[PDB]
């Protein structure tokens, strides 16, 4: 048997106390499942995970950020843009405007990262930190640019460690 | 490759019956739904019916309830749909349609029939 | 750039970053696919900081070597694509290490 | 480790060295590319669901010890 | 529960030009958004699915953007093969499942 | 493993020449292969290298040769060439096609020695 | 851009006798060198590659030694087909060098 969303949402109804908010990282996708005078008007989300399974959840600040969350995972310029890098000196077709300014919304101007790894230099461990410098924009021309700056650095900025002059053969 | 060919289509007056067939291949056919969408020429498209993957449950379109009844052999892969007891209605294709569940409750049409045209008028 | 035979006229002599400057460039296929899945695991990255996820299931993803790899093939050639819609850059000082890309797309 | 290397031939700048059965060791070329290049390496050592109450209670008095989220 | 409207009707754009076909839904369609093509007296093609990702067999001309109640679909560099009529559906209200009336993409 | 070659001949002062060579018994995508000449009582000097399939600069040549020859190989068909464009007559020699290290041998990018060479042909440079 | 120094510059011996052949390199080239032989009229063979390595369906008879800016390369037992010219070839850097070659000829 295989039932309609109606039924899916409603199947809980009606909800009286809060539930517990949950990350947008942990979910895949969303549903919006209105209801009339059955359950007061109410309006219920089915949210559905990586694991297979949908939980019903009624409107809040949470769900809401959710929703956007998941919104604009799937943008297309955020698609496209590692297929862009790919190709070549013969690789660029336009965008919509549309993406431009959604881009605009959901990127933030810029965002810095210090990220903590430990390479193994024969018999001792070497902590070292990345600083990530990124920048998202959507100028005035609806033109998106995504600039990144990675750096390794040694924790107490020591020269010749083996986070800095790795030496790869290549 | 997959391929739902549809065959059974005619032409009746009112009150006659006709029952659409699609043949399918390129799955096991029990996996996933099976649906039906009209077109009227120059006009949008119409769901018709659904068909649960163990034919447990079928639903169907409000201007088109009660006269139809869809079916499915998860043993011979093959749909039917018997449109009977049938009146005026403009819509001439009928299509053929696998789905496919992106997740329990969202699922779409994800491949189509060439489509049988059907004409029921006096 | 590195040009041997100039370094190797002696045997216990080598200037600083001569690995890095005389290394094996990449190999086409090994530099797009890597630079593919650094850029997609950055952007992916940078998404979820803008709303407020810092997501270490991205961030874990990322592979050191292939992004120093980067650093060396875009400092012995920097990299560009077109208006150009790309350009990389890798740069190598005795404290730091690093690499630069900007993709760019044109709406307009 | 890097040091010790490094001390036997300082002129290399952490650039790796050639050690030949004879025993010498010399500054490496990038390109002998054998085993025999100390200093250098092939690649880089680093290191950086919904459970509802009844499929609670059922997961739980199957395993019975308590704590079930390993 | 939900109808879902599109517009224009018929758009004239220009060989390899760019058209923005809207599609608006009456009631909260989400992420739940799929993009069909239909060429004369052929079946239906799925072409886009989620509000963005584009199905197998279309290139990357065809962007799909939108949420929550607008959702529109750009075509760009429109090549001969591209003029058909588009049709755009939601899939988050069930019975029954409701398509705009289309627009036709003609040669400017 | 097999190598013929063709092209070659008589060349006006200035003028261009080709030579080329097909690979036979071994898969000509994955060796590089370099040309050597051999003036008339001379040693051999080299002349460039065509790299292993897996390069976008696929070409190698001597600083007295680097601004006037181009090494190239067919899209589809596994053919080597050597173009002479302008030759000079300090290039008249009997120019012959190797093959070099597979790509999987680590001295093939900056260098190597060959092992197979083919039969060679005659260039000649004069009024 | 690699001097080639070869010697000695012509020799000549009989059938059976031992022929050392000595090749040297501007700066030093560790084992980049290989040596070839030359049949007049023919196309050159590969002899020696890898400084030490001899190639399959060469005689046995010869062993290569030496590194750095000396190399040496025998022949021990002058054989009826051992009338040809020997050239080194150095394979560290490009542009590859090669020697001024050696004629062996029959005493």
């Amino acid at each position: 048997t295989y039932s309609k969303p109606h039924d899916a949402a409603t199947f809980y109804c009606p909800f009286l106390y809060p539930s517990p908010p949950r990350s947008p990282l942990q979910f895949s996708g969303f549903q919006q499942v209105s209801t009339g005078p059955e359950c007061r008007n109410e309006t219920l989300y089915l949210l559905y995970n990586r694991e297979g399974q949908t939980l019903v959840e009624r409107s809040s600040t949470w769900v809401k950020k959710v929703i956007w969350y998941l919104s604009g995972r799937n943008q297309t310029i955020l698609q496209r843009m590692p297929q862009t890098a790919s190709k070549p000196s013969d690789g660029n077709v336009q965008i919509s405007v549309e993406d431009a300014k959604i881009f605009g919304a959901h990127m933030v101007p810029k965002q810095t990262k210090l990220l903590r790894f430990v390479v193994n230099d024969g018999t001792r461990y070497q902590m070292c930190v990345m600083k990530l410098e990124s920048w998202a924009h959507v100028f005035r021309d609806y033109s998106v640019s995504f600039q990144v700056r990675l750096t390794f650095t040694e924790a107490n900025n020591q020269t010749y460690t083996f986070c800095t002059h790795p030496n790869l053969i290549v | 490759l997959v391929e739902l060919v549809e065959s059974g289509g005619g032409v009746v007056q009112p009150g006659r019956s006709l029952r659409l067939s699609c043949a399918a291949s390129g799955f096991t056919f029990s996996s996933d739904g099976m649906h039906w969408v009209r077109q009227s020429p120059g006009r949008g498209l119409e769901w018709v019916a659904f068909i649960s993957s163990d034919g447990s449950t079928p639903y169907y379109a409000d201007s088109v309830k009660g006269r139809f009844t869809i079916s499915r052999d998860n043993s011979k892969n093959t749909l039917y749909l018997q449109m009977n007891s049938l009146r005026a209605e403009d819509t001439a294709m009928y299509f053929c349609a696998k789905d496919w569940a992106l997740f329990r409750w969202l699922r779409t049409f994800d491949h189509w029939g060439q489509g049988t045209l059907v004409t029921v008028s006096s | 750039q590195c040009q041997r035979e100039t370094a190797e006229k002696n045997d216990y002599y080598r200037v600083p970053h001569y690995w890095d400057a005389c290394s094996r460039a990449l190999p086409d296929q090994t530099r797009y696919k890597y630079v593919e899945q650094l850029v997609d695991l950055t952007l992916n990255y940078h998404y979820d900081a803008s709303h407020g996820l810092d997501n270490f299931d991205v961030l874990k993803r990322i592979n050191v070597t292939e992004v120093s790899l980067l650093i060396s093939d875009f400092r012995r050639q920097n990299r560009r694509g077109g208006r150009t819609t790309f350009n990389a850059a890798g740069s190598l000082a005795p404290h730091a290490r690093s690499l630069e890309f900007s993709v760019r797309l044109f709406a307009n | 480790t890097r040091q010790v290397v490094h001390n036997k031939l300082t002129s290399c700048n952490y650039n790796p060295l050639y050690l030949e059965a004879d025993g010498r060791i010399r500054c490496g070329k990038v390109n002998d590319k054998a085993q025999y290049l100390l200093g250098a390496a092939g690649s880089v050592p680093y290191r950086w669901r919904i459970v509802g109450l009844d499929q609670y209670l059922e997961s739980v008095k199957k395993h019975k010890r308590l704590d079930v989220c390993r | 529960e939900t109808v879902m409207t599109q517009s224009p009707a018929t758009l004239s754009v220009s060989p390899g030009g760019r058209a923005t076909l809207s599609c608006r839904a009456s009631q909260s369609v989400g992420i739940n958004l799929a993009w069909y093509q239909q060429k004369p007296g052929q079946a239906p093609r799925l072409l886009i699915y989620g509000a963005s990702t584009r199905a197998s067999g279309f290139p990357a001309r065809f962007s799909g953007s939108g949420s929550g109640t607008e959702f529109t679909l750009t075509i760009t560099s429109l090549q001969s093969e591209d003029f058909a009529v588009y049709y755009c559906q939601q899939y988050n209200d069930w019975p029954p499942w409701t398509f705009g009336q289309g627009t036709k993409v003609e040669i400017k």
